[PDB]
């Protein structure tokens, strides 16, 4: 799955 | 601060330069990855994460093939990004 | 003399925050990817390339598992990074 | 192969 990384969420 | 929204259709992988140039200039960028391979799309998201981190921007996933990078001082809504991307 | 070179051992993509913080502060960073898969290492190099583009920095490959990000106007040479690594 | 991208 393609997602925004944890540190930018 | 009020930012322009630059839509980017990534026709090839060398188009990360277009996202970088517009975002570094203080523009919000909404980019479509539907023309890229799965591997190339992963590379673009990682590169955009780097741009975003360096300039303290905001990153968001609009859909499976659409992401956006927004400057720190800009208050750009999800609906405004969706309209610019024609979603 | 005593220029700041920040060493970073990567365990996952999330450790990219450490490279980003130091480089954004104007420090050179030398990062080791020997604990990562080749796919994870590719992700780190792409993130670091994003950092470099944003701040007009320089990126260099020291070896198969070691890369460095250097600020635009850093007074550090390749040999200084090699010695630190 | 792991390399610095073309544009850098």
């Amino acid at each position: 799955d393609l997602d925004v990384p944890s540190f930018l969420q | 601060y009020q930012s322009t929204i630059v839509p980017v259709e990534l026709h090839s992988f060398e188009d990360a330069q277009v996202i970088g140039g517009a975002f570094r200039d203080g523009d919000a960028v909404v980019f479509d990855m539907s023309l890229l391979s799965r591997e190339e799309a992963r590379r673009i998201v990682d590169f955009a994460a780097g741009l975003c981190f360096a300039l303290r921007g905001k990153m968001q996933k609009i859909d499976s093939v659409t992401f956006a990078v927004v400057p720190e001082l800009s208050n750009i809504s999800t609906s405004e990004l969706e309209r610019a991307a024609r979603i």
